[PDB]
């Protein structure tokens, strides 16, 4: 019966390894696409919504600036994403439709989801309903359990990265700091309110600060609030560190002793790392009411399904200076970049 | 209240990962 689980990863994971020893690789061109707008701008991403040409679909291309990328001394990390992104699979797991590069760029076409990401909708609403946070959180347990059993770690779970799709799922993205180890790293990266301590105290780590994520973001979809926060990220880190927590009058029992597990401190016993593995999770009184393999199909009423007004510009989000993308007409990286 | 110092802070918008 959970033979099913098991005989199921085996199957992903020959599939994920087949298409990890042997990357997809420029697979379309930029004028094959004509730009919509820009979804975001950073210090060195950008997401710009575009429509496919010779279809009509539309994608989310992500377009990073070769030089920038090296600058930001964020070359392994921008190779780990493309190629840990073009290998795996999973319902809950945005898909990069097409990956390409010229003389100045790396593109990376992912699936547009026109649902909304979960920050604004949950600062929106303030908190989530017990219930409703199991809803979302569920499927991070599952992908994680997918992502993990192929030797990835996510690294930057948090809301924002978190969309709702049109059917009221979510699809995770951006796996900037994702990557496959079956050691443990050292490089100091997530975001400030979901590091969990041995990051911080750069210890060394592994899949174990995943699951710890996920506390901080069962919690802040509960509270309202990240567990940890402050002004300046350096208090953050101390708040953390100093571990001691403290739930809101309307947190159950039973959330309550689940997050004191998947916030812990302690890495022999925080959920997610122990022997009996993602089971201490999914097996916990908090997720009683969770049907695991209900949601795996996606089989279950979704608590929030976002008014999208179809395909493109359905209305809101936010404008930025459409900057132009420019191609120097020299290669920018060669080397660097070769397998992407 | 909790929530307040939350909604007073700077902290409550869209998080940038950290890796300058
Ligand atoms: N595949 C996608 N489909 C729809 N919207 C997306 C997609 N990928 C990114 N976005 C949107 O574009 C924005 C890009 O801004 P950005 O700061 O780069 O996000 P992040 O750095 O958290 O991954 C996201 O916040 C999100 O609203």
């Amino acid at each position: 019966e959970q033979e099913s689980v098991k005989e199921f990863l085996a199957k992903a994971k020959e599939d994920f390894l087949k298409k990890w020893e042997t990357p997809s690789q420029n697979t379309a061109q930029l004028d094959q696409f004509d730009r919509i707008k820009t979804l975001g701008t950073g210090s060195f991403g950008r997401v710009m919504l575009v429509k496919h040409k010779e279809s009509g679909n539309h994608y989310a291309m992500k377009i990073l600036d070769k030089q920038k990328v090296v600058k930001l001394k964020q070359i392994e990390h921008t190779l780990n994403e493309k190629r840990i992104l073009q290998a795996v699979n999973f319902p809950f797991l945005v898909k990069l439709e097409f990956s390409f590069k010229d003389n100045s760029n790396l593109y990376m076409v992912m699936e547009y989801v026109a649902g909304g990401e979960m920050f604004s909708h949950l600062r929106r609403i303030g908190r989530f309903s017990e219930p409703h946070a199991r809803f979302y959180a569920a499927q991070i347990v599952l992908t994680f359990e997918y992502l993990h059993s192929l030797d990835l770690i996510y690294r930057d779970l948090k809301p924002e990265n978190l969309l709702i799709d049109q059917q009221g799922y979510i699809q995770v993205t951006d796996f900037g700091f994702a990557k496959r180890v079956k050691g443990r790293t050292w490089t100091l990266c997530g975001t400030p309110e979901y590091l969990a301590p041995e990051i911080i105290l750069s210890k060394g780590y592994n899949k174990a600060v995943d699951w710890w994520a996920l506390g901080v973001l069962i919690y802040e979809m509960a509270a309202g609030y990240p567990p940890f926060f402050a002004d300046q990220p350096i208090q953050i880190y101390e708040k953390i560190v100093s571990g001691k927590v403290r739930f809101p009058s309307h947190f159950s029992s039973d959330l309550k002793d689940l997050l004191r597990n998947l916030l812990q401190v302690d890495l022999t016993k925080r959920f997610g790392n122990l022997p009996n593995g993602v089971n201490d999770i999914k097996n916990h009184k908090w997720f009683a009411t969770t049907d695991w393999i209900a949601i795996y199909q996606r089989k279950v009423e979704a608590p929030f399904i976002p008014k999208f007004k179809g395909p493109g510009d359905t209305s809101n989000a936010d404008d930025y200076e459409e900057e132009e993308i420019r191609v120097s007409i020299n290669e920018k990286c060669g080397k660097e970049f070769t397998e992407f | 209240t909790t929530y307040a110092d939350f909604i007073a802070s700077g902290r409550t918008g869209r998080r940038n990962a950290i890796h300058d």
